[PDB]
């Protein structure tokens, strides 16, 4: 599911998804 | 960034990974 | 929407509507 | 942590805006 094009909330789940307990840093600016 | 790379452009486990804490 | 219980993909969701451009961290262990 | 703070608990908007950047 993660080689597409991934915007917004989308991405946000993709990471959610992949990094699972691990967390992850969102940051769209930088 | 994330969202140059992920959004504006395609993906990819490799990247998505490297944002994972 | 955020006082309320958010677990899971929700609470990722509040954090991305909340936080906006300024991105956000989500560690669910720590 | 935010799971124990706003799952296990309930939310706030100032604990949401603390983990944002």
């Amino acid at each position: 599911f993660v080689n597409q094009h991934l915007c917004g909330s989308h991405l946000v789940e993709a990471l959610y998804l992949v990094c699972g307990e691990r967390g992850f840093f969102y940051t769209p600016k930088a | 960034g994330i969202v140059e790379q992920c959004c504006a452009s395609v993906c990819s486990l490799y990247q998505l990974e490297n944002y994972c804490n």
